[PDB]
């Protein structure tokens, strides 16, 4: 476990930069490909847009974020019904069998780089009917999941900030940084 | 006497009088020339509407 700096240790540091790849790229393919990254994630973080998936109970918390008094669309998020333009999934409520072939045919029927956020405990690990003949213990096991929103629901404000923790995994996503490695 | 019988009657009656191969086979004489129609089966369109649906 870690723990925030003092002030004075605040003080010394410096700004910590924009890109979370830093400033000490040593060529120039190295400097240019760290900028293009950096135009990439910053297209793919700052526009984003949930499938609404929302089976049950923690869909209406889906909505509420939608709602005027945490304004998703505020962050550029939209919600798309179509899933070929929807970018996001936020897979909420419980997975039963008979929607998980469901489930996995809307997930690889939305196109890549796609990202799943398993809101709920329903989703998460199968939530309160985990011992049940007829849910997936968890949505793990249907889907590649990506961020984890703990909650029975998730208050609006920890859904939206696991958004923002999307957007900053997306933001350090190394793509063309490293396939120059490749 | 002889007066037209059924053999005479026999002579037309096909869908050609000196029957061939091919007419003398296959016959469609609808005496009324009025054939109704027969109703078919109009299979309709099938939508899994929902689940993913707004
Ligand atoms: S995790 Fe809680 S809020 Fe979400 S569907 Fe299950 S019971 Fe409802």
């Amino acid at each position: 476990q870690q723990t925030l700096p003092v002030a004075e240790v605040a003080q010394n540091l410096p700004k910590k930069g924009y890109s979370p790849f830093g400033t000490k790229q040593s060529s120039v393919a190295e400097w240019s490909l760290a900028r293009l990254d950096d135009l990439l994630n910053w297209g793919r973080k700052g526009s984003i847009w949930p499938l609404t998936f929302g089976l049950a109970c923690c869909a209406v918390e889906m909505m509420h974020i939608a709602a005027p008094r945490y304004d998703m669309d505020r962050y550029g998020v939209v919600f798309r019904a179509s899933p070929r333009q929807a970018d996001v999934i936020i897979v909420a409520g419980t997975l039963t069998n008979k929607m998980a072939p469901a489930l996995r045919k809307v997930y690889d029927q939305m196109p890549e780089p796609r990202w799943v956020i398993s809101m709920g405990s329903c989703a998460n690990g199968g939530g309160y009917y985990h011992y049940s003949y007829s849910v997936v213990r968890g949505c793990d096991r249907i889907i590649p999941v990506d961020i984890y929103v703990p909650g029975c629901p998730p208050t609006a404000e920890a859904l939206m900030y696991g958004v923002l923790q999307l957007q900053k995994k997306v933001k350090r996503m190394k793509t063309l940084q490293m396939w120059y490695r490749k | 006497k002889w007066y037209p019988d059924p053999e005479f009657m026999k002579q037309f009656s096909g869908p050609v009088m000196y029957p061939d191969e091919v007419t003398s086979l296959w016959t469609v004489p609808p005496w009324n020339s009025k054939v109704t129609p027969v109703e078919k089966s109009v299979r309709n369109l099938t939508l899994n509407f929902g689940p993913q649906h707004p």
